[PDB]
């Protein structure tokens, strides 16, 4: 029964052409989302970060798996960052893929990008209906700006109140090559 | 830096000998200023799905620049006219509106171009009473040209032919955008 | 700095608004410095009124093409433009999401159709009624073009073996206008 | 009646330009257009100069005069003298008019631009039957580059040959306001 999946991955030269072999593998059964946006049918005054936002967020309401495909830099990259925390929020399952191990056309690879859920958590407010969010950024664990603490449906209990959880606790990472994602990778979104 | 695939791109032109001067691409010229809007564009932190709009967003914009045209739609506004006219004012955002007089009907002279069916044969004028200028509808006002094709009729004409509309339903669409002009 | 009144006074209109949030600054303010200095140097390459848009059209086009990590021009498909470093699928160099199979496969291009729902947003890469989002190249040399292809969700006559779920219940994705495809494959050849 | 409105590229030339276009209004007027896209398939091949003379040749040869509106730096710009010499080579009627003196919305207006006429000329070969074709590069006459020598059917006589003339004394050059253009800019094309 088909699934939609939602790639989080940043955008650069070196690792398009290797999220693209990710896309060359993922059937009939398989749909991933994909924008349309054209600035010129509607004014610049209104295309701002929100207007980026809710084309995110409304994309990411097809979805039911995000899945963050990781390269050298992914880690820090602003509107990943954000993919990854709305997709939180909205409830998706998140994977990670390393994809760095695709060679180029030298036969070049590159060693693994840190792991973008090392670098944002969150943290249950003390009354455990509240969760805030954090990055890593400046040398310090800052809460998080492109997204407002929410309040959650289900009280924490008070054991998980006021303790601080990364992201790489919480979501499972793999390994396209070691993990053999040619013959697995249906089975990490599915 | 993500700009491996914009260099390649430019060193394949860069390396082919060209035979005459007329025959050099014209973008290489511009080289130095694209590439450092790529590099601006790929340190911005864009993601896969948001790279295509904000690319979007960008080239619109320079693509409307270039042809002097609003980033936005005009306004209308009292701070948007040239006053220091006698008859017609205008547009200081989309120079091709006018007004005649303060209370005139805004229109615009780049509404529409005429499509001959002979290569090149591309104009602004008047085709059976349908002139390049046309109305404006109100503001706010985006701003589009519409390409209405056009034939020579040389067997009923009122030196050798009279223009005349092509295709009847391509001026619906434009009357669907503009108020026309008479 | 004689040629860019027009550009400048359009960004002193971005910018002269008070911003309540940093999510409601304009994007292309980010951009302000490069998108001057291109028109300056547009602005100073002795254009006419007649030759300007033509150049215009060039460059932007350019500008268009490589940040979606297009080719400035089309693809060639000789030896060179190819990544032999896999075991099956070769991947092109110049346009990473055409691929073929085999030294001598047919080439074919993951985003060649993407699909357009009723509601906004729903938009993806797939297979709809056996029209995949990827197909095969006519040949080289190749000008790179996405269709965008209009889709309903059919509740009522669905087909168990390809199903979809959302909040509205199971459905089948059809292909809205049939008349979309027959420009599609008047440039690409079908992908089955 | 068709007109080739030749002038340099300059938001401040444009709306100048446009003041004109707006007083060249009747059913009667005509004026070339370009309409090109890159982006098409029918222009996705046109990278170079050779697709600009193409394409401003095409036009042109649907005109019969080439009205060259003339700002502070007109008689510098390349494809400006482009048009002018392939108008001489089509034998059009051509007219220069200062158009410098339109005020903009603050009451700017420009310095009068030198005549283009002045830096453009040409001689004709010992056996009379070959026009060479000339431009001012800054500090002398150099062969002009962008069009190359054309044949003649006038045979020109000896005393014509191997002279120098320069196109001012050939083409008319009007000032809008001196000569009084809202009344008369018809009838310096008709």
């Amino acid at each position: 029964m088909a699934k939609r999946v939602f790639f989080s991955f940043h955008y650069q030269d070196v690792i398009d052409f290797r999220v693209n072999v990710v896309r060359n593998h993922w059937t009939k059964l398989n749909q991933s989302a994909a924008g349309v946006f054209d600035a010129s049918l509607w004014d610049a005054k209104k295309t701002s970060d929100i207007a980026l936002k809710r084309l995110i967020n409304g994309g990411l309401n097809n979805t039911s798996v995000t899945c963050v495909l990781i390269g050298s830099q992914t880690f820090n990259r602003r509107w990943v960052r954000y993919e990854i925390m709305k997709s939180i929020e909205k409830g998706n399952k998140i994977i990670g893929i390393h994809i760095n191990a695709f060679k180029d056309k030298y036969g070049n690879i590159k060693s693994k990008g840190p792991n973008p859920f090392d670098y944002l958590g969150y943290q249950y407010s003390s009354d455990g209906k509240q969760l805030h969010l954090y990055e890593w950024t400046g040398g310090k664990w800052e809460e998080y700006k492109d997204l407002a603490p929410y309040r959650v449906n289900q009280i924490a209990p008070e054991s998980l109140r006021g303790k601080f959880y990364s992201l790489s606790s919480v979501y499972r990472v793999y390994d396209w090559v070691a993990d053999d994602g040619y013959n697995k990778f249906s089975s990490w979104v599915n | 830096n993500s700009i491996t695939h914009a260099e390649f791109e430019f060193s394949l032109l860069e390396n082919v000998k060209y035979e005459t001067e007329d025959e050099v691409p014209i973008v290489l010229e511009y080289k130095e200023e694209i590439i450092n809007l790529i590099k601006k564009f790929s340190n911005s932190g864009q993601s896969g799905m948001s790279a295509p709009i904000t690319a979007s967003i960008i080239t619109n914009c320079i693509k409307n620049l270039m042809a002097f045209k609003p980033i936005g739609p005009l306004v209308g506004n009292e701070e948007e006219w040239n006053y220091n006219s006698d008859d017609s004012f205008q547009n200081n955002r989309l120079s091709a509106v006018f007004k005649t007089g303060l209370n005139g009907k805004p229109y615009y002279l780049d509404a529409i171009t005429f499509v001959g069916e002979e290569e090149y044969d591309t104009f602004h004028g008047h085709v059976e009473g349908i002139s390049s200028r046309q109305y404006l509808k109100g503001f706010p006002f985006f701003p589009k040209t519409f390409y209405i094709n056009v034939y020579k009729d040389f067997e009923n004409k009122d030196g050798e032919y009279t223009y005349r509309i092509k295709y009847p339903e391509q001026l619906e669409e434009v009357f669907n955008y503009y108020d026309k002009f008479t």
